[PDB]
Formats: C-alpha cells, sequence, structure tokens
C-alpha cells in the first residue's frame, strides 16, 4: 500500500512506482479499486508460481 | 465468489490477456510474441508502445 | 431500401469512425475580443441621490463575457 501510494512526503501518480525494482520486487504490480470491482495483476516468477501452486 | 469473478494468465502457453475494465472487455496481445499477419486495418484495436522503445 | 435499415456490416470497410468529425468553434468570439479590447483600454487608462425622483438608475450560461481565462 505504501509502495502504491508513494512516501507521504513525495505521494505518486494512479498508476506508477518509486523504482522498477521496487514495483517489481513485490508480487503485485498493479491494483485498482472501483467502487466494487477489484483488479489486480501479479509477475510471478517460476519458482513463486511453484511454491504458490503446491501450497 | 468464484463463480462471478475473472482471472487471465500470460505465459509460455496462453499469449493474451483479458481484462473486464469498465464494462468493456479488451484483451491485450504483445507483439513480440505472435504476428499473425499484423497490420493496421481495422480501428477496433488501440497502439500501445513504450516510453523507451517508442515502439507499438 | 427504405424497407428497413441495413446492418453495418455489410458496409462496415466502407470508412472510418470519426471521418467526417470536425471540432467545433467559440461563440461570440468577435464580441468577447471587443469586451476584452475596451476593458483593457480603459485598464490602461486608470492605470497610467439627488431628491430628483428620476435621479436613480433603471435596475432592470457560464460564458466569461471579457473574453479571458481566469
Amino acid at each position: 500500500a505504501s509502495e502504491m501510494a508513494g512516501p507521504p512526503q513525495m505521494p505518486n501518480d494512479f498508476l506508477s512506482f518509486q523504482d522498477i525494482a521496487t514495483e517489481a520486487a513485490h508480487p503485485i504490480r498493479l491494483f485498482c479499486r472501483y467502487i466494487d470491482r477489484i483488479h489486480i495483476f501479479f509477475r510471478f516468477t517460476a519458482d513463486e508460481a511453484r511454491d504458490l501452486i503446491q501450497r | 465468489q468464484w463463480e462471478n469473478s475473472f482471472v487471465s494468465v500470460y505465459s509460455k502457453d496462453n499469449p493474451n490477456l483479458l481484462f473486464n475494465m469498465c464494462g468493456f472487455e479488451c484483451r491485450i496481445l504483445p507483439k513480440c510474441r505472435t504476428s499473425y499477419e499484423e497490420f493496421t486495418h481495422k480501428d477496433g484495436v488501440w497502439n500501445l508502445q513504450n516510453e523507451v522503445t517508442k515502439e507499438r | 431500401p427504405t424497407g428497413e435499415v441495413l446492418s453495418l456490416v455489410g458496409k462496415l470497410e466502407g470508412t472510418r469512425m470519426g471521418d467526417k468529425a470536425q471540432r467545433t468553434k467559440p461563440q461570440m468570439q468577435e464580441e468577447r475580443r471587443a469586451k476584452r479590447r475596451k476593458r483593457d483600454e480603459d485598464r490602461h487608462d486608470i492605470n497610467k441621490i439627488d431628491e430628483t425622483y428620476g435621479v436613480n438608475v433603471q435596475f432592470e450560461g457560464d460564458e466569461d463575457v471579457y473574453g479571458e481565462v481566469r
């Protein structure tokens, strides 16, 4: 949430990030919240995908 | 609920992504994956580029 | 031909969407320019209840009459 909202002293835009590494480090890379619709987008690595599948 | 949800996957198997957006179904397809006789004929698609690559 | 409206699929490749779509023009542009010129003239000129019954004056959208973006 902090990454997708930016630091309080340095607010960010709608769809952006402080850095490419900061956005790509976490599983989530994009979030959109409508009045009731939720949209999310992950870029999952193969090892993380396998671990999630096993879990 | 899963009965009223939607999931799309893009990988070496599935080359497309599906979005429902704001009541409009849109599929994104990268150009670097498949060509399929790429051309600029219809206006129903949207050309999207990169900031650095400056290409569709 | 007049019996019913034909489907667009047959003539879809005829042209493109918004082929003859032209932008609009502002209304009363000359009048707004005249008001702006008069106001500017007055501005740069400035910068540089009697007992009579009829003495009182007769006290009889979203458009900028002055024609200046506030």
